[PDB]
This record gives C-alpha cells, sequence and structure tokens, in this order.
C-alpha cells in the first residue's frame, strides 16, 4: 500500500472529576512514533520510537517536539470545547460522560505527492462528520452533525484542511520515512508453520501461524481439497507481539486422518510469493 | 506533525 | 449503547519453562475507552506497562498489556478485564497455545 502518517486524538469528559482528559497518538503505517496526554504532570510530545530520539532531532529541528506540544494543548482546549457544544447539539444532561475522537492524515503517492486525506470525526463512538476524499465536501451521519457541516462550509475550514494536507502532513511523513527508513521502509514476510492439537475420536485442530511480520495486513486462510474453509474455520484478530511485529493464527476442527486434505494459505507483502504448507 | 481545527463543532 | 471488549492472551514466542519471553493481553474492539487490564500471576496482579490508547477504522479502541515473564510447569497466568460494557471482570487464562 502507500505511507500513511496518521494522528488519532481522544478526548472523555468526567462529570464531577474536572476537566476532559485528550490522548493524542502518531503513526506512519503501522509504528507509533508520538504521544501526548493532558494527564501527565507536564504534558508534552514524547516520542514512541527510537527513531525519533535519534540525532537528527537536536541536531537539525530541536523544537520538534515544542511546537507538537504546543499543537496538542491547543486540540486539548478545541476538544473541550467540542464536548461542550455536542452536550447542547444533542441535549444530554452535564452527569454523563461522552467520548469524541479525531482521525486525520495524509497517504503518500509514488508522485511524492498527496494520494488521499482524511479528517473525521465520531461521537460516543459512531460517524459524527467526515471529510469526504474529495477534500471539499463533508459526510454528517445526523440532524447534528449538520450543525457542524453548515458551521464548516460557512467558515471554508475544507480549504483550510486541504492546505495541511499537501503542505505539512506530506513533508512531514517524507521526513520521517526518511529519518525512520529501517523501521517503516520495510516489509517483515510471515514465518509459517502448522501444529496439532487432538480434541476428541472424531477433532483434530491444525492451527496455521503467521509470525513476525510486518506491516499488519495479511491474509491467512485454510483450504480442504483446493475449498476456501473462511466458512468454518476460527481466525483470530491479527495481534502485536510487542517488537514491532504482529501474529495471526486460523485453526480449523478436522476428522483424524484427513489432515491432508488441508493447505494453509499465506499472504503479505513481505513474500515474492504467497506461502502453502500443510501439517508436517 | 500535527494540526488542530480552527473551529469547534 | 457500550462495545465489549475481546481479549487474547499469548507469549510473543512459543513457550518453554524456563526460558524468558514476554506476556502479552490484547485488548480491542471496545467503546468507552476507560477499562482496567491487568495480567495475573496465579491470581496476583502482575507489574506490567499498557501501550497508549489507539483506534480502529471502526472507532473501537486497542490497548496492549506486557511484562516480561519466565514460564514454569508451576505458574498459571490470566487477563482480567472490567469494563463499562460487562457487569463482572472478563477473564480470560493464558494457554501456551493460542
Amino acid at each position: 500500500g502507500p505511507h500513511s502518517l496518521r494522528y488519532f486524538y481522544t478526548s472523555v469528559s468526567r462529570p464531577g472529576r474536572g476537566e476532559p482528559r485528550f490522548l493524542a497518538v502518531g503513526y506512519v503505517d503501522d509504528t507509533q512514533f508520538v504521544r501526548f496526554d493532558s494527564d501527565a504532570p507536564n504534558p508534552k510530545a514524547e516520542p514512541r520510537a527510537p527513531w525519533m530520539q535519534q540525532p537528527w532531532v537536536e541536531q537539525e529541528d530541536p523544537e520538534y517536539f515544542h511546537r507538537s506540544t504546543r499543537i496538542f494543548k491547543g486540540a486539548a482546549q478545541i476538544d473541550r470545547g467540542n464536548l461542550q457544544t455536542l452536550r447542547g447539539y444533542y441535549n444530554q444532561s452535564e452527569d454523563g460522560s461522552h467520548t469524541i475522537q479525531r482521525m486525520f492524515g495524509c497517504d503518500l503517492g509514488p508522485d511524492g505527492r498527496l494520494l488521499r486525506g482524511y479528517n473525521q470525526y465520531a461521537y460516543d463512538g459512531a460517524d459524527y462528520i467526515a471529510l469526504n476524499e474529495d477534500l471539499t465536501s463533508w459526510t454528517a451521519a445526523d440532524m447534528a452533525a449538520q450543525i457542524t457541516k453548515r458551521k464548516w462550509e460557512a467558515a471554508g475550514d475544507a480549504e483550510h484542511y486541504r492546505s495541511y494536507l499537501e503542505g505539512l502532513c506530506v513533508k512531514w511523513l517524507q521526513i520521517y520515512l526518511d529519518k525512520g527508513k529501517e523501521t517503516l521502509q520495510r516489509a517483515d514476510p510471515p514465518k509459517a508453520h502448522v501444529t496439532h492439537h487432538p480434541v476428541s475420536a472424531r477433532e483434530v485442530t491444525l492451527r496455521c501461524w503467521a509470525l513476525g511480520f510486518y506491516p499488519a495486513d495479511i491474509s491467512l486462510t485454510w483450504q480442504r481439497d483446493g475449498e476456501d474453509q473462511t466458512q468454518d474455520m476460527e481466525l483470530v484478530e491479527t495481534r502485536p507481539a510487542g517488537d514491532g511485529t504482529f501474529q495471526k493464527w486460523a485453526a480449523v476442527g478436522v476428522p483424524p486422518g484427513e489432515e491432508q486434505r488441508y493447505t494453509c494459505h499465506v499472504q503479505h507483502e513481505g513474500l515474492p510469493e504467497p506461502l502453502t504448507l500443510k501439517w508436517e | 506533525e500535527p494540526q488542530s481545527a480552527p473551529h469547534g463543532v | 449503547e457500550p462495545r465489549t471488549p475481546k481479549i487474547q492472551v499469548y507469549s510473543r514466542h512459543p513457550a518453554e519453562n524456563g526460558k524468558p519471553n514476554y506476556l502479552n493481553c490484547y485488548v480491542y474492539g471496545f467503546h468507552p475507552p476507560q477499562i482496567e487490564i491487568d495480567l495475573l500471576k496465579n491470581g496476583q496482579k502482575m507489574k506490567t506497562e499498557q501501550s497508549d490508547l489507539s483506534f480502529s477504522k471502526d472507532w473501537s479502541f486497542y490497548l496492549l498489556v506486557h511484562t516480561d515473564f519466565t514460564p514454569s510447569t508451576v505458574d498459571e497466568y490470566s487477563c482480567r478485564v472490567n469494563h463499562s460494557s460487562l457487569a463482572a471482570p472478563h477473564m480470560v487464562k493464558w494457554d501456551r497455545n493460542n
């Protein structure tokens, strides 16, 4: 896929427990590189990737964390303001806690220029308003969200956001891809094997494992007699290993003796060709 | 580098 | 309208008794974000680290709670999740095959 820069903002109100907590994280692809927490004693943008603590920042952009800190504090204040007005739009009491989330950033195209921009919001975990891919128009999910859409159309906020995408967003994504090249411009293929777990006289579990892959996107399936078995099998949600790689497995329950009917199929960007393998 | 919305909801 | 957490409890590498390793509890698909995730050694809270709060395309939240550990034949491990969507703590045992 294309490289992506994404920020995720979460704010939660806490009635009778003071101000909303604001949390920010930034990702290049599936690698986190920064954080901000309004509840930290002295909240600032902190690095969350080794390549964001290399000599280059201090040697060439020493105010990098100060700028992000300043922008994050601003966002915290905007989101406090957003939770107040949303309570109004939806006629909800001061007493219940609510959540506002924002995802935004840019996909980098081969032209070294913007491929796609995102700017979208949820309230209490449901679509509220999104910027459409054309980057000039808005999708509002309900009556409340049309209030914001009219507000933002009238102020021309779309045009403002485009300016960020085509400017800072792609420029900084390219800076991160360069300075974190070893980590980010890489595709660790999955290593796959099959394991064998008796269940009963009528069932043996075949579990196909994919380990140590980056990025997270993968295709992992069983065929019986070359017929896809997604419809029968247990497929776990892709999970982090905790070292910057991902894990997955797919299990089928099979009649004992029928093991050689079943083939596991692995597809990942790091693989020269898809993998096919079987129990031992 | 992030951005903040020039306006609230 | 809360969304219930889903939970996987797993070692970073295939478990071998007496060999050092990493214990993970991965919890995802939940809303709202407030949540309590404990890794437990024989029912006791372990010292753990928790990832920074992030979220997926569907706005659901995900967290990793992890620590270094050395499995043994005598130790059992689990992850305890409490969330507004649940009336009681969701308990999931670590099974070396998951």
